[PDB]
């Protein structure tokens, strides 16, 4: 971004090089000022952007990092570190441990620097809230004060929504929502914003593409309204959407092609708590829109 | 003169 | 007629939109330090801006800036009604423009 | 040579070599761990750091018999229980907060601690939380249970901090000779106890008060962080009392129902120009 802005992103990216390929736990911390700028014109930006983006083709889309600086790197090394390449989150970018912070500094330098090649989104793992995501808030609070959590919240409150490859695949964060009607109130929707508990962002965010109902029902989140697979057929059908990206699960193969490859599960969390060993994977989508599984470890 | 058509002075 | 039309007086500040306004002017009136009130001038001249609280700097007239006055259109010791201008919201979609005769010389975006 | 810090993040790797082997390792980092524990953990007795997060292990290994450790960063794990934490009177520091922790325990006291993060435990349990006296800062927010167990008996902590804690009863907050800092944030307590005696407070949190006016804001002549967040805001009082002072830095109103109006913003800003920070963006000063 800004010359200060600029070398401290240079820097960061250095950083996470070096530390690419080891093991996670990068933070990648800054100076008092400079932060502060650098959070305000990361929120300026991010909220400058509409809440439904659009992906520009080819990029190699990943999963859910779950806040991994050791994965995230994997993924910049394999599927191309920004900017030479387009990265998507589908949701539960930030979660449990001291990596998530490298990566979300890492994806703000890259917009920074090529906005047209970073893009992250959050899930049922990485809200904004510690009732849902406390690898964030909780990992500010014992290590940061309160005004740069503070700031770091507005920021991300100040972050877009969803995105889409091409008008072919929706790069959501779980499964479809019956209260999703429109793109209209979607773009609509400008900053701030969060992952509810209940609706359809939060169906997007915490459940995850349901097919035990048909238009709505409970999720996994307790809460959530995991939209089954009628409804996403039908929300296909009148959107004209081909394919819908799931997350914040722990994937045994890491990328699940759902609703007959029409629901792409990939998830990039390698050994999810460690007994769930859910294995990565990334969406590596094609200047066709061709939707591969680019499995990762577990 | 437009209103709403160029893209502002952003602070 | 009214005594909402004070005097305009003129101003030791700078500030254009800025009244040095008398304790008396401040208290009689509802006019606070951080009180956006309107100002109504000739031939249908209204603004809205704050009243400074100068009780030195002002006997029973709003202590005016010159640039208030050309701004308003409006002449020293004009009896100027103040009334409350409390619906001035953010506007949507304003349109602006320079003055060729004053932006003649400031090159870029001035 | 012997390793200095042994580091298993996310290791991919059930078994953990040099703890043993490497006596001199003083950072027994297992964050992100793909394993359970780490092993050898009394065989290493000049080990400062000892981190272990998202373990698989259900239980602790070795959790007493590192009489000489100076930090147990045991936070972040999955396990059952934390127990033997209370015999190592040594511990300069501890961290098993945002764990699973069924059972929270082995927290009683210690002669040689510094810091201590327990916290983030399923059951809502704590024992002896005020039994030492020999801390000078204090850390007790995120507490699970439903009231604080002892405030009182901190007179020589210089550091409070109980924000985002569950404890609604909070009580003897006066009891302290002086702290320089402390944090009432969500801490359940009508008014803040302790601001005539425990004046020496360079920082203040309300954290949406119920109180009008601040207690004694005015006289306060020292606190450079006037916080109170998600104000309604209850009065203008304690506005008039936090502009009578010039030596504070920090200020929050905070989003309360007077900011409708932007030129009330300007006029606030102008108003308090000592404040080297207005809330959110910083006051120009």
């Amino acid at each position: 971004m800004a010359d200060l802005d600029k070398l401290n992103i240079d820097s960061i990216i250095q950083r996470l090089l070096e530390v690419r390929g080891s093991k996670p736990g990068k933070n990648v911390q800054l100076q008092e000022n400079e932060i502060r700028g650098l959070c305000l014109k990361s929120r300026e930006i991010f909220l400058s952007q509409p809440i439904l983006l659009e992906l520009e083709a080819p990029l190699k889309i990943c999963g859910d990092i779950h806040g991994q600086y050791y994965d995230l790197l994997r993924l910049f090394e394999y599927g191309g570190f920004p900017p030479e390449s387009n990265y998507l989150f589908l949701g539960d970018y930030v979660d449990r441990g001291k990596q998530s912070l490298e990566t979300i500094c890492l994806l703000l330098a890259y917009k920074i620097k090529y906005p047209e090649n970073f893009f992250l989104l959050r899930g049922n793992h990485e809200c904004a809230s510690i009732n849902r995501i406390y690898g964030f808030y909780d990992e500010c609070k014992r290590r940061y004060n309160i005004k740069l959590w503070k700031t770091f919240t507005d920021c991300f409150n100040c972050l877009p929504i969803a995105a889409i490859v091409d008008e072919k695949i929706f790069c959501c964060h779980g499964g479809l929502s019956p209260d999703l009607q429109s793109m209209e109130q979607i773009r609509r929707i400008m900053r701030p914003t969060d992952v509810p508990d209940q609706g359809l962002l939060c169906d997007l965010l915490w459940s995850d593409p349901d097919k035990d109902v048909l238009g709505w029902g409970e999720n996994d989140r307790g809460v959530s309204f995991t939209f089954g697979a009628e409804v996403v057929a039908k929300f296909l059908h009148k959107h004209d959407l081909d394919l819908i990206c799931r997350a914040h699960q722990v994937v045994e193969d890491g990328y699940e092609f759902f609703a007959k490859r029409q629901l792409v599960t990939l998830f990039s969390a390698p050994n999810y708590c460690g007994e769930f060993d859910n294995a990565g994977a990334m969406m590596s989508v094609d200047e066709t829109l061709m939707c591969s599984f680019q499995i990762l470890k577990p | 003169f437009s209103g709403e058509g160029q893209k502002l002075g952003s602070l | 007629n009214r005594p909402n039309r004070l005097i305009v007086d003129e101003a030791i500040n700078e500030d254009n939109s800025v009244v040095s306004l008398s304790q008396p002017k401040m208290d009689e009136l509802q006019l606070f330090r951080g009180d956006t009130v309107l100002l109504k001038g000739k031939k249908r001249r209204e603004a809205v801006c704050i009243v400074l609280s100068d009780d030195t700097c002002s006997d029973e007239k709003i202590r005016m800036n010159r640039v208030v006055r050309n701004n308003l259109r409006v002449r020293l010791g004009d009896v100027i009604s103040i009334q409350p201008c409390p619906d001035v919201k953010y506007g949507k979609r304003i349109h602006v423009l320079p003055i060729d005769d004053t932006v003649e010389g400031i090159t870029g975006n001035l | 040579r012997d390793a200095e810090d042994v580091d298993l993040n996310h290791y991919r790797i059930g078994k953990i070599e040099g703890f043993e082997v490497l006596k001199k390792v003083k950072t027994l980092c297992l964050r992100q761990n793909l394993i359970k524990c780490i092993e050898n953990l009394e065989e290493l007795q000049s080990l400062r750091e000892l981190d272990l997060y998202d373990n698989q292990i259900k239980k602790i290994e070795n959790l007493e018999a590192l009489t000489e450790l100076e930090i147990l960063d045991i936070s972040f794990n999955l396990l059952r229980n934390i127990e033997g934490v209370d015999k190592l009177t040594r511990l300069k520091k501890l961290f098993l907060v945002n764990n699973k922790i069924s059972k929270i325990e082995n927290l009683s006291n210690l002669h040689q601690l510094q810091m201590l993060e327990l916290g983030s435990n399923r059951i809502r349990a704590i024992e002896n939380i005020d039994t030492l006296t020999n801390l000078e800062s204090l850390f007790l927010g995120k507490n699970k249970i439903t009231k604080l167990q002892n405030l009182d008996a901190l007179t020589n902590l210089t550091v409070l901090s109980m924000q985002s804690n569950r404890l609604t009863k909070i009580e003897g907050l006066q009891n302290l000779v002086n702290l320089r800092e402390l944090y009432l944030s969500h801490n359940g307590i009508e008014v803040i106890e302790g601001l005539e005696n425990n004046n020496k407070l360079t920082m203040l949190d309300i954290a949406s008060n119920r109180i009008k006016k601040i207690e004694n804001i005015s006289h306060l002549t020292e606190l450079q962080e006037f916080w109170m967040n998600d104000n309604l805001l209850e009065s203008w009082s304690d506005l008039d009392e936090l502009k009578g002072a010039r030596s504070l830095e920090t200020v929050y109103l905070e989003r309360n129902p007077l900011q409708k109006d932007p030129q009330y913003r300007r006029k606030v800003m102008l108003a308090l120009p000592s404040v080297r920070q207005i809330d959110a963006t910083f006051v120009r000063f």
